[PDB]
């Protein structure tokens, strides 16, 4: 397992320090690589490092900018990021490579989400979805920055039917989503629906219950 | 820094079928190609290396061929899991360079959509703003049209969609649209309707309400 | 003796380094990195002049190394041999150090002499040993570009 960290919110011109932790192997016999995907794009490779040998590579993109190391010591490579730009915004994995044994990027990190703005983070306005033999019944999680948000529906407890939409970029520049669950229109009126927003980066959290 | 073209952009086949994403390089990499299977949200896996070669693991129904340009990831048998995009990589020169991509998605009988209208709340409102919701639930395939009427009058570019992925249970997308605009424009008008047209449809669905 | 100094690089670009005391690498390097690639002391030697196979030595200048040619399982592999200096570089070395430079196409292959269809390879993946490869036409890299060093 390869555990990234470093990741969150950074001015434009900023600078970052991602790190990928290693476990169940030394990184010594190893390169570690460093990809990023930009939010709904492919794949991008940003860079590698071979501890052992000291051997660095860069993108052009990112050449001079970023520096890539590792600490054989705390079993470790890192991404040092600085003069970060819009264009930086991505999640950035970090993988390993070996050619001897077969292990061509075979591991790669969970990966941490790099968003670049000058935008203040902004809790969520969360408002009910309520309906006018299936019912369906919900909550509009309103102009919040930067993602992710997370949904839950009665603590958790409500699963089945469940449909949390991807967050659209706003005109003011702030995200939004919904999340809808269908629900006998019998259990309606008996039954209270709680949807729990969740927004880490600006330490929010809404219960809003979604009444007829 | 050489391209890598993968082909097609997305596709479709039901579970058991047989298909092969094509991927083309603008300059010969020799054997260093790999494939990857990237679920959404998640990190890529490792399926094929060095153009034919099977990662420890990895189901036999992947296997994968070459010819110095040219390129094919070939699944024999489509499974349950492998509601996946998957990238052919080049590692043989740096950098080292992925496809877009090719997303695929598991084909289904047809679904008619169960469309919901859901007004502006209450105390959305008090804030001068104004959110009507149509939902679009539980269809395939993916293509649908909405449009938003409010008098008997066709809306343009007040209205934003966002489409789930494929459900775990019965691989059916769901729709939401969102029309938005000021108090100053909601109290102006009467009707709110939201009309829907589907391949699972005979003709255009509306969903209505009235303040 | 006719012999250059210069450095070799795969078709792929990527050049060979040093990987402890008797082994080449190859790997993609890039800026300072690029200091660290292998200078190669290719003496020009005796031997069968077919119409594209010249004859030749790679040493390693300075260190006192040469690219020779052996068995281990029966099976023919590259191996850093250490030279008298005061003796070497020569006209008429022994066949384990001779390579036949083959311009097949605007590429330089390494083919062994005292063992037939070997020649010098490297991997497709990175920082891989530089090793003898029994095909030509199967899944390792066996043409190489030069770059002449004075």
């Amino acid at each position: 397992q390869l555990v990234e960290s470093g990741g969150g919110l950074v001015q434009p011109g900023g600078s970052l320090r991602l790190s990928c932790a290693a476990s169940g192997f030394t990184i010594n016999g190893y390169s570690i690589h460093w990809v990023r995907q930009a939010p709904g794009k492919g794949l991008e490779w940003v860079a590698r490092i071979w501890p052992y040998g000291g051997f660095t590579y860069y993108a052009d993109s990112v050449k001079g900018r970023f520096t890539i190391s590792a600490d054989t010591s705390k079993n470790t490579a890192y991404l040092q990021m600085n003069s970060l730009r819009a264009e930086d915004t991505a999640v950035y994995y970090c993988a390993r490579f070996n050619g001897y044994w077969n292990y061509i990027m075979d591991y790669w990190g969970q990966g941490t989400l790099v968003t670049v703005s000058s935008a203040s983070t902004k809790g969520p306005s969360v408002f009910p979805l309520a309906p006018s033999g299936t019912a369906a019944l919900g909550c509009l999680v309103k102009d919040y920055f930067p993602e992710p948000v997370t949904v839950s529906w009665n603590s958790g407890a409500l699963t089945s039917g469940v449909h949390t939409f991807p967050a659209v970029l706003q005109s003011s520049g702030l995200y939004s989503l919904s999340s809808v669950v269908t629900v006998p229109s019998s259990s309606l009126g008996t039954q209270t629906y709680i949807c729990n927003v969740n927004h880490k980066p600006s330490n929010t959290k809404v219960d809003k219950k979604a009444e007829p | 820094d050489i391209q890598m073209t993968q082909s097609p952009s997305s596709l479709s086949a039901s579970v058991g079928d047989r298909v092969t994403i094509t991927c083309r390089a603008s300059q010969d990499v020799s054997w260093g190609v790999a494939w990857y299977q990237q679920k959404p949200g998640k990190a890529p896996k490792l399926l094929i290396y060095s153009t034919a070669s099977l990662y420890s693991g990895v189901p036999s129904r992947f296997s994968g061929s070459g010819s110095g340009t040219d390129f094919t990831l070939t699944i024999s048998s489509l499974q349950p899991e492998d509601f996946a995009t998957y990238y052919c990589q080049q590692y043989s020169n740096f950098p080292i360079t992925f496809g877009q991509g090719t997303k695929v998605e598991i084909k289904r009988t047809v679904a008619a959509p169960s469309v919901f209208i859901f007004p502006p709340s209450d105390e959305q409102l008090k804030s001068g703003t104004a959110s009507v919701v149509c939902l679009l639930n539980n269809f395939y395939p993916r293509e649908a049209k909405v449009q938003w009427k409010v008098d008997n009058a066709l809306q343009s570019g007040n209205s934003q969609e966002s489409v789930t992925e494929q459900d775990s249970k019965d691989s059916t997308y769901s729709l939401s649209s969102t029309l938005t605009l000021s108090k100053a424009d909601y109290e102006k008008h009467k009707v709110y309707a939201c009309e829907v047209t589907h391949q699972g449809l005979s003709s255009p669905v509306t969903k209505s309400f009235n303040r | 003796v006719r012999s250059l100094n210069c450095t070799l690089r795969d078709s792929q670009q990527k050049s060979l380094v040093m990987s402890g005391p008797y082994e080449l690498k190859a790997l993609h390097l890039q800026g300072q990195d690029m200091e660290q690639q292998v200078v190669f002391s290719m003496s020009f030697v005796q031997g069968e002049e077919s119409n594209d196979k010249i004859p030749v030595a790679l040493g390693l200048k300075e260190k006192n190394l040469y690219l020779s040619c052996v068995l281990k399982d029966d099976k023919p592999t590259l191996q850093l041999e250490s030279v008298d200096p005061k003796n070497y570089p020569k006209k008429k070395m022994e066949k384990r150090f001779v390579f036949n430079k083959i311009e097949i196409n605007n590429k330089l292959e390494f083919e062994s002499a005292q063992f037939p269809n070997w020649y010098i390879s490297t991997s497709q993946a990175e920082n891989m040993p530089v090793f003898l490869g029994g095909t030509k036409g199967g899944q390792d890299i066996t043409d190489f570009t030069m770059q002449f060093v004075s």
